[PDB]
């Protein structure tokens, strides 16, 4: 998958591994994905090199794979932090459960309260920390 | 130190011997001074030595006190061995008998000294731990602490 | 027991290793035996 990957990131991850594709068949070596994973701004840990090693001779696109995994976990991370500041609506770190309910009610999933009354019961005002939980389960 | 080895190998069964075998049950290491190599008795004071060494590194010296200005007591009765050389003999058995010290005791500054100085002598073992263990690679004690 | 019986000797190498093999010994022992462990805590 590749749709978390944005269209200047693909761009700039096929600009930073033409020089890997143009060994003849995109074959990148433990060599060559030290030196992409270099030039990509950050260095890779032992167990990102494990899983390209499995995963792998590793091939540009599978490179590609691996920038819109990283892409996809940094989009988790973001929905993360939208999820903790998005629904403290009060602002105050305790957002009223009646607005979380009104809140879910009237929302892009078209959920049902009634269905969600437990999980935000669960969760007077919830908390944001509490609101992230249940989000996240 | 050695008696007390030989003393508590005989509880084990295990005697002197100059061939030490598994089978046999004789351990030839736990064998009078005198009858061992003198570099064994050496090695083996050397840890005494050591232990002055450390306790002189700590300020703390230890002197033996002169028979000056001392009461006579009374001393009970022992056999004393004869002045005259005296040849090991293999097939003779060891039946040694350290001194036992658990009457007299130690001062309390000199106590907790030597509890310092053990505490010392056991981060200087796990520094040996240490470097055996980075030719092995490496690794973590709980005794190193 | 279970654990004791290969799976605790293989973590206690991993420990002291701190290698391919090792890190996959080290996966291994963290998404299969201490899960069992941390389900049977209570």
């Amino acid at each position: 998958m590749a749709d978390q990957l944005t269209e200047e990131q693909i761009a700039e991850f096929k600009e930073a591994f033409s020089l890997f594709d143009k060994d003849g068949d995109g074959t990148i070596t433990t060599k060559a994905l030290g030196t992409v994973m270099r030039s990509l701004g950050q260095n890779p840990t032992e167990a990102e090199l494990q899983d390209m090693i499995n995963e792998v001779t590793i091939d540009f696109p599978a490179f590609l794979t691996m920038m819109a995994r990283k892409m996809k976990d940094t989009d988790s991370e973001e929905e993360i932090r939208e999820a903790f500041r998005v629904f403290d609506k009060d602002g105050n770190g305790y957002i009223s459960a009646a607005a979380l309910r009104h809140v879910m009610t009237n929302l892009g999933e078209k959920l049902t309260d009634e269905e969600v009354d437990e999980m935000i019961r669960e969760a007077g005002q919830v908390n944001y920390e509490a609101f992230v939980q249940m989000m996240t389960a | 130190t050695h008696e007390k080895w030989a003393f508590d190998k005989i509880q084990n069964n295990w005697s002197y011997g100059e061939n030490v075998d598994e089978e046999l049950k004789t351990h030839p290491m736990l064998r009078p001074y005198k009858t061992f190599s003198e570099k064994d008795k050496e090695i083996y004071r050397w840890p005494i030595k050591e232990s002055l060494k450390a306790m002189i590194a700590w300020e703390w010296t230890i002197e033996k006190a002169r028979e000056g200005e001392e009461e006579r007591t009374e001393k009970k009765k022992t056999r004393k061995i004869s002045q005259t050389a005296q040849t090991y003999d293999p097939r003779e058995g060891y039946n040694p008998q350290p001194p036992d010290l658990s009457g007299v005791t130690l001062s309390r500054e000199l106590q907790a000294m030597a509890e310092q100085l053990a505490e010392n002598y056991h981060n200087t073992w796990g520094r040996k731990k240490k470097q055996e263990l980075e030719a092995k690679g490496g690794g973590t004690h709980p005794l190193l602490v | 027991h279970v654990l004791d019986v290969g799976f605790l000797p293989d973590m206690r190498a991993a420990a002291s290793l701190d290698t391919e093999m090792a890190l996959a010994l080290n996966r291994y022992l963290c998404l299969a035996v201490l899960p069992l462990i941390t389900k049977c805590a209570p």
